[PDB]
């Protein structure tokens, strides 16, 4: 019954195809209503970004000099479902730690509605990462994390 | 059910919480109540 504290508390804004500046999350049940008031995530507007903030870091990739974005694209309404938890407990959750030997650096979490023309219902979830040297162990968890689920895509970009 | 110390939860308890009954922080309730309505 009590909630669920985040290790960090992060700042929810909305970016429409600057910002639009939103409210604080702090518990896990808090983050999860903000999930299912942005649901479903696939009928979101195209290409506007619904964005976390770790401490309210500026989202941009300018305070990200050289770090890596690691990226989620799913296709259909059902990978979304599995994939987009999976990634806030990675994140939020702080599960990451489990493989970057204390904090991961995963600062900024983005999700977006991006329609293809053979999957309508496509999203791309982005992880931002501040140090560079974990993308290889962030990156691995990912992959091992969605591998039950085939059609979930897993890759990594420089920032 | 769970609450480590550490505040770093494990993947099926922290995603369980998903069927939450809370409300989002005002700010977010307000927008996304007039995001929907802007779409239908």
């Amino acid at each position: 019954e009590k909630p669920h504290p985040l290790k960090d508390r992060w700042f929810v804004s909305y970016f429409p195809v600057k910002g639009v500046e939103l409210d604080w999350v702090s518990t896990a049940e808090e983050l999860h209503a903000t999930i299912n008031a942005f649901s479903p995530l696939t009928l979101l507007p195209p290409d506007d970004n619904l964005v976390f903030a770790r401490e309210k870091v500026e989202p941009f990739f300018e305070n990200f000099p050289n770090g890596m974005r690691v990226s989620v694209f799913t296709r259909t309404k059902v990978q979304a479902t599995q994939a987009v938890p999976l990634v806030l407990a990675a994140v939020m959750g702080e599960h990451l730690r489990t493989v970057t030997d204390g904090p991961s650096h995963a600062d900024v979490v983005r999700i977006a509605h991006k329609p293809g023309t053979v999957y309508p219902e496509s999203l791309r979830v982005e992880v931002w990462l501040r140090d560079r040297s974990k993308v290889d162990a962030v990156t691995k968890y990912f992959s091992e994390m969605l591998a039950p689920h085939p059609g979930i895509r897993v890759a990594g970009r420089p920032i | 059910s769970s609450y480590p110390e550490d505040c770093v939860y494990e993947i099926a308890e922290f995603t369980r919480l998903q069927n939450t009954k809370c409300l989002p922080p005002k700010g977010i309730l307000q927008f996304a109540t007039d995001l929907w309505k802007e779409s239908g």
